[PDB]
């Protein structure tokens, strides 16, 4: 008796547990070679428009590639959350969560361990892993000099896994200063990224000001000094008033010419109130017609049209001014100040460059690349670096990276495995061997040994030295404090917590039910 | 008491043995009506 | 046939008919296929199951109500078990996996009785009489805990909370989940400890962070941010205050216009110039009514035009736009405010009061969400859940939702039982004892109902890797030697089979429905003879 | 550029490998549940004719199941080679050869070892495993009492996995006496197996003398006392004249009437030469015509016709005589004597039974079962038991079984692994853990924890006691000398040699080129 | 020798070989269009 309908795929037996674990192996092996500074980028073939996308980030790779396996969708969702929360480590979460299923597969098959026992084994194992990172965290926020220096070392680690590892020394200061300009702001929508094609990759710079791609409408000069910037969001172009039930009752067209002329009088009266501020520049996010633009010619006021609303907030923070509507009251309204405003040209498209702005709360990053694939990679590489440095201003705790943080956690896991006894010792020790995979894959992508090199790092920590780490350049054990490899503490907890929770998902699935597609 | 000893794996034989018993008892139900002097003949 | 087509009903060859013993065998095996699915997820040692929707979305849960809801079936007998667990989740909300196992256990023992020549109605008549004997026996064993004060009453709520939190994903945090689920009812409840309103507690999920960030926040959580975000994110009250004077408005900010379609005819320039002044006078009048009332944060249902962005910025008045109508009801309950339909009716007595209004950054980008806190005990408690996976944030909702369904059932007076299989074993021996006194044709009916109750304790031993024979024999021998009914199956292996020392507690109204829903459903299934199923 | 053609499937490098490993896991998991006395039998349903077969032999399972994987046929052929040379342990060869690849799969993955380096590890490990297994063997046949007792212990071990395991206590004497009566000659053509429906399995009894199903002539009596048995190669049939190649030329029918009578007198004179022997019984290889049959009635000679090719040698050795062809010289081809030629009936088919012959060089086994599925396995169960007992006559070296032999061989592997420098030492230790997988499955199929039984058995042997083993009845460690589990050295040597060579072939495949099927 | 790392993957170096062949085939098509002696291309 079949209760299910036609074309319903279900596995109630070993085929289900095998497909769930193997399904995560193909996902883990895909992003395995992308871990570390020696990793290689992946290519994405689009099914439409033939648009190729090359990205090292594991979040985009898993979401772009279609996956019908529910065991694979679990590792895709945790990568989207890791990208949206911390902003980095989407590959480390997918790899670490996949290795937890690798050690859990041999316990159920060979060791004959209960599935919940493996789950309950990670519960007491993750408690020792998170407590090990707390004692190893150092707070440098007590000194502004030591805190600013740590922001540079964190950027060098994130930019190493991407294509920027060669120029990351020059780009570490650009990402460090950009976060210092925010003054603790964790919002990345205030920083504009303008991608320019051509030139050297090392020519990327960060100006102090707001670089706008839009240009002045007609007669406004390109360069002007001592110009007050004003921002107006609403209307000012052929005002419709408000209600749509207004009409003009005209007995003869002689009066109709006076009704339309009164509309232009409302335009002249509104622009006349703007000149009372004494501003040399006016900016509207809505496009400005030809009639209201000509009124600024005799007043010597600049005009800018078609500004995006997400750029208005970016523009208001650079000028330090205030968005002003209802111009009737000059007192309560505030205007922005700028030393000099010049229209430059980068490539074929001319740009609007600002300099000498009062407020530094926002900036604009300009990038250079040989291909658009490198431009799309340079923007995502900085988006992952600026996200970690933004959360560092909130939580200032940092943990050394480069294989050091993974092995320190495994030291406390092996200690708690003795007091548990039972059959959970095989599950707790499986979590310690799963932490060995992250520093091991770092050596695999560089062509090093996966056994003796890892054993040198493990034996050095048990001798009383917690500062030992893995050096991929020389292929030996080096000190992480001297090399300057460190990551944020929030990134360390996010990878361990997300992988431990994602591993508890697929281990609880005995049966997989697939409804007929629609 | 749990989490120790061993855990049962590959439970499909547990379902295969049930599928073999149910299929065998279904055949025994048709012949059951022919048992005893009150049984009936089966035309095939 | 005589040579002419004989068709009684349209779609003759499409529909099929089942009758006799073959019709009963197909109905029992249809329930056995559903039982073996639910028996694996029953108990704290159970396992979840992936639910693939036709749209591509996946769902991982052990809940028998959720699994069968999204399950696409064919046979109608298996579809009757879908609404069986749905009947358990809608009203009681606890024990959805137990009603399916118990119902199929009644059908398994009934199939053996049908092969012996027993009429199906005689089987259903025996289960109805045996159902009232089991409920009346368990009702006398339990005791009333209402004699304790409010200090001990909170302990019983923590006992039944940790039981329902098990068997589901993210069961390691159940210690904090049990504390947060009880404090929601402590804040929202009647003074007489009766008829608590469940609708005052809302479940709002959030995807991100970790499960350790889940905490109780009393107030309103909205997905809309402050309009014109030039204002500070965290709003603070004045030095001295009665409160924040939160304002709620269902009317957008616009110059007054008739609801009907209107035509405003301007016949002269002087009439057009008066509209210019009349336009700005209304936006200046609407912002002054809020300032004179002392209100700070203004909530608009339809939003407002960009004209009022800088107007409300001068007076330092926070504002939100495009707030749903259902959320407006949730706002007035937390702050104890009153919705103001128009500025002419705006008064200081209709303004809400909350402790603080602020927004959180959450992750990197995501979206902006508003959070409201209360300074004292209020009638609104909003659940805040975080997780590293979309599936965890989803299941945790219904996990705590079913946990709140257990606590609200304990609000009912003088109903408590102890779980862990101790209830089914106590009610099983009471039915088997009556079978010896009654005898007759119904003697085999009480035996089938007694063996069906023991299936739940035996199912718990399967997921824990125990011996169902040795475990059931110990429970039956314990009830005969001593009258203590608190001995049951332990799936956690902590020893002390007494439920009193293990604190496991279940509602009696939840266990009473499991017998009623299983017995009354099998009574209808056994009456089915001719099965007509049309082709799709 | 595609040189091969259309519809040509090929895998290279990481695509080629892991196809043989998973292919071996799929084959290994099928026979994994059939290993041990508690193992479960597998049912095979054919795609045509609706024929089902219940068999516990790993060789017969792989031959029936179609496998398109080129690497799967590697494990199928070694199961046939093991079945051809020995006939027992074909399941252990498929499992052991699969466990070598499962361990080598993690060697190339975790430890990053070249596949050819792993091959050098098995060469040094198998050399030390055969030396430890040879020294553990005990000499046999020096005493006729100990030689017969050892054959009883071998039959109980082989039949333990067979469905005969319940009745194998009585069947140990059935299979033992058949080998002792062979008088040193090893052949299974001399052993007959007859299937009979009805009764129970233990109703099988040993046949004194030789029993073969035949029928007496029409006028010939059933019971003859002290009958002489003769087997004739030539058949009584129309011979034409002599050389064939001829036809009669008849001028007048007067000579044609006496011509056919002359042919009747030729076969009559041939029987006259047969009657000179004084035999009471005659056996022919092919159908006998009714004309020569009537000459046997007046002479009191029994007739047996339609003798199978194998039945000619089986009957000739039991009686002691030889096949007679020319019949000319009576002194040659001296004939034996049979005490009782009386025929019996087993079931609905009467079987001719002999008793009190001169030689027991040929045997016959009567088997009774409920269904043919049991009778099909009952023949193959004794066929595997009689094959090892027949090879034990020529090969007297025997070792202790029951999971003890695999653990003793693994002890010498770990001893020499410490003195082997380099990365190939990891492949040597992997061969030792692969030998521990066979006793591990023995505990899994019996419902006992494998981690507890193997750990107690592994540590007990390193203490110097080599007599420890696995007891599946009590679920503990017991002595193999007391339980009476003995296996031939040729059996265990063929398992280690075939599995080590089969795994070596699949590790040498870096590419698989599949041509278009016909 | 036997202590070397096999890396288990020869695919990464084979994928780059297929990418270089297709990339050089595109650059060789416009090779005849370079210089004052180049030839026009009609598309």
């Amino acid at each position: 008796v079949q209760i299910f309908g036609d074309q319903v795929t279900e596995e109630r037996a070993e085929n289900a547990r095998l497909s769930a674990f193997v399904g995560a192996i193909a996902v883990g092996d895909l992003v395995k070679s992308t871990l570390g500074p020696k990793g290689m980028d992946k290519l994405l073939q689009s099914a439409s428009s033939n648009t190729c996308m090359v990205t090292n980030d594991g979040a985009t790779i898993l979401k772009s590639i279609p996956l019908d396996n529910p065991a694979a969708k679990v590792l895709v969702n945790i990568s989207k959350v890791q990208d949206d929360e911390v902003g980095d480590g989407t590959t480390s979460v997918t790899v670490l969560s996949a290795e937890l299923l690798r050690e859990a597969e041999k316990l159920i098959d060979q060791s004959k361990i209960h599935p919940q026992t493996i789950i309950e084994g990670y519960r007491l194992a993750s408690a020792a892993a998170l407590d090990a990172l707390t004692k190893a965290a150092v707070d440098n926020s007590h000194d502004k000099t030591m805190f600013r220096e740590d922001l540079i070392h964190i950027a060098k680690t994130t930019l190493s896994s991407k294509i920027l590892s060669q120029d990351k020394d020059h780009f570490a200061e650009l990402a460090t200063n950009a976060i210092l300009r925010l003054k603790g702001s964790t919002n990345l929508e205030h920083i504009q990224i303008i991608k320019i094609l051509g030139g050297k990759l090392s020519d990327s710079f960060l100006d102090e000001g707001f670089i706008l791609a839009k240009k002045f409408g007609n007669n406004q000069p390109k360069r002007i000094e001592n110009a007050k910037i004003l921002i107006a969001n609403t209307t000012l172009d052929t005002d419709k008033v408000k209600i749509f039930g207004t009409k003009f009752k005209v007995d003869s067209t002689a009066k109709l010419a006076q009704l339309e002329k009164a509309e232009r009088e409302k335009m002249k009266n509104k622009i006349a109130k703007i000149s009372k501020f004494g501003i040399n520049t006016f900016i509207n996010r809505q496009l400005i017609y030809d009639y209201p633009e000509q009124l600024f010619t005799d007043l010597g006021i600049n005009s800018i049209e078609h500004a995006d609303f997400e750029g208005v907030e970016r523009l208001a923070l650079v000028t330090g001014g205030e968005v002003v509507s209802t111009f009737d009251e000059p007192s309560k309204c505030k205007l922005g100040e700028c030393d000099v405003i010049e229209e430059i040209m980068l490539g074929e498209q001319p740009f609007l460059k600002f300099s000498g702005c009062k407020a530094g709360e926002a900036c604009t990053i300009v990038l250079r690349g040989a291909t658009d694939q490198t431009l799309d990679e340079a923007e995502r590489s900085l988006h992952d670096a600026l996200s970690v440095l933004s959360q560092t201003t909130k939580e200032t705790r940092t943990v050394l990276g480069g294989g050091c943080a993974e092995m320190v956690m495994s030291k406390a896991v092996d200690t708690e495995a003795q007091n548990i006894d039972g059959k959970k010792s095989l599950a707790v020790e499986a979590f310690a061997r799963a932490l060995r995979q992250l520093p091991t894959i770092l050596a695999d992508n560089a062509g090093f040994d996966s056994s003796e090199l890892v054993s040198k790092l493990r034996s050095s920590i048990y001798n009383g030295i917690s500062t030992s780490g893995l050096d991929l350049n020389n292929g030996t054990i080096a000190d992480m404090r001297q090399l300057g490899i460190v990551e944020s503490y929030k990134l360390k907890r996010a990878v361990v917590s997300s992988a431990s929770e994602a591993a508890e998902v697929l281990l609880r699935v005995d049966n997989i039910i697939r409804a007929r597609p629609r | 008491v749990p989490s120790n000893a061993t855990f049962k794996n590959k439970e499909k034989p547990q379902e295969v043995r049930k599928a073999n018993i149910i299929a065998a008892r279904s055949v025994a139900d048709a012949i059951r009506t022919s048992l005893g002097p009150k049984g009936m003949d089966k035309m095939i | 046939e005589m040579g002419r087509p004989f068709i009684i009903v349209k779609d003759q060859g499409n529909k099929k008919r089942q009758h006799g013993l073959e019709a009963k065998k197909s109905h029992i095996l249809a329930a056995r296929s559903v039982a073996s699915i639910i028996k694996t997820s029953l108990g704290p040692r159970g396992l979840d199951k992936i639910l693939i929707s036709p749209d591509g979305e996946i769902t991982i849960t052990n809940d028998g109500a959720t699994i069968l809801s999204q399950m696409e079936l064919d046979n109608e007998i298996a579809k009757l078990l879908v609404q069986l667990s749905k009947s358990q989740d809608d009203e009681i909300g606890d024990g959805t996996t137990g009603v399916v196992v118990l119902a199929s256990a009644l059908l398994d023992q009934a199939l053996e009785l049908i092969q012996k020549g027993i009429h199906p109605i005689k089987i259903a008549n025996g289960f109805d009489e045996a159902a009232k004997l089991a409920i009346s026996k368990l009702e006398e064993t339990c005791d009333d805990i209402s004699a304790s004060n409010d200090e001990l009453f909170r302990d019983f709520l923590l006992r039944a909370a940790k039981t329902s939190l098990g068997s589901k994903i993210v069961s390691k945090d159940h210690d904090r989940f049990a504390e947060m689920a009880v404090e929601a009812v402590i804040n929202v409840m009647d003074k007489d400890r009766k008829d608590v309103d469940f609708d005052l507690i809302k479940m709002q999920g959030r995807v991100g962070g970790s499960i350790s960030d889940s905490k109780l926040i009393n107030g309103v959580i909205l997905d809309k941010d402050f309009s014109h975000p030039q204002m500070p994110k965290c709003v603070l009250p004045k030095e001295g205050s009665d409160g924040v004077k939160l304002a709620i408005l269902t009317c957008p900010f616009e110059p007054p216009k008739p609801k009907t379609k209107h035509k405003l005819d301007i016949s002269s320039v002087e009439e057009y110039q008066k509209l210019q002044t009349y336009e700005q006078d209304k936006f200046k009048e609407m912002i002054d009514d809020v300032k004179k009332a002392g209100a700070d944060v203004v909530i608009c249902q339809w939003g407002f035009d960009d004209e009022a962005n800088h107007l409300l910025l001068q007076n330092d008045l926070p504002a939100v736009r495009w707030v749903g109508g259902q959320e407006l009801e949730h706002i007035a309950i937390s702050t104890n405010g009153r919705i103001v339909p128009r500025f002419q009716d705006l008064s200081k007595d209709k303004l809400g009061t909350c402790s603080r209004i602020y927004e959180q950054e959450f992750g990197t980008t995501k979206d902006r969400m508003l959070i409201i806190e209360q300074s004292k005990e209020t009638k609104t408690v909003t659940c805040f859940v975080r997780g590293s996976n979309k599936m965890i944030v989803d299941e945790a909702e219904r996990a705590l939702h079913d946990s709140l369904c257990v606590v609200r059932n304990l609000v009912k007076d003088s109903r408590v039982v102890y779980g862990g299989g101790a209830a089914e074993v106590t009610m099983s021996l009471a039915v088997s004892e009556e079978a010896d006194k009654q005898r007759g044709i119904d003697q085999y009916a009480f035996r089938g109902f007694a063996q069906a109750l023991d299936t739940i304790p035996m199912t718990l031993a399967e997921n824990s890797g125990l011996d169902p024979i040795g475990t059931l024999s110990t429970l039956k021998s314990k009830q005969l030697k001593e009258k203590i009914s608190n001995i049951g199956v332990d799936c956690l292996g902590y020893g002390s089979n007494d439920m009193k020392e293990l604190f496991v507690v279940d509602p009696f109204i939840g266990k009473k429905q499991q017998i009623l829903l299983a017995t009354q459903l099998c009574r209808m299934i056994l009456k089915i003879d001719n099965v007509i199923i049309s082709g799709k």
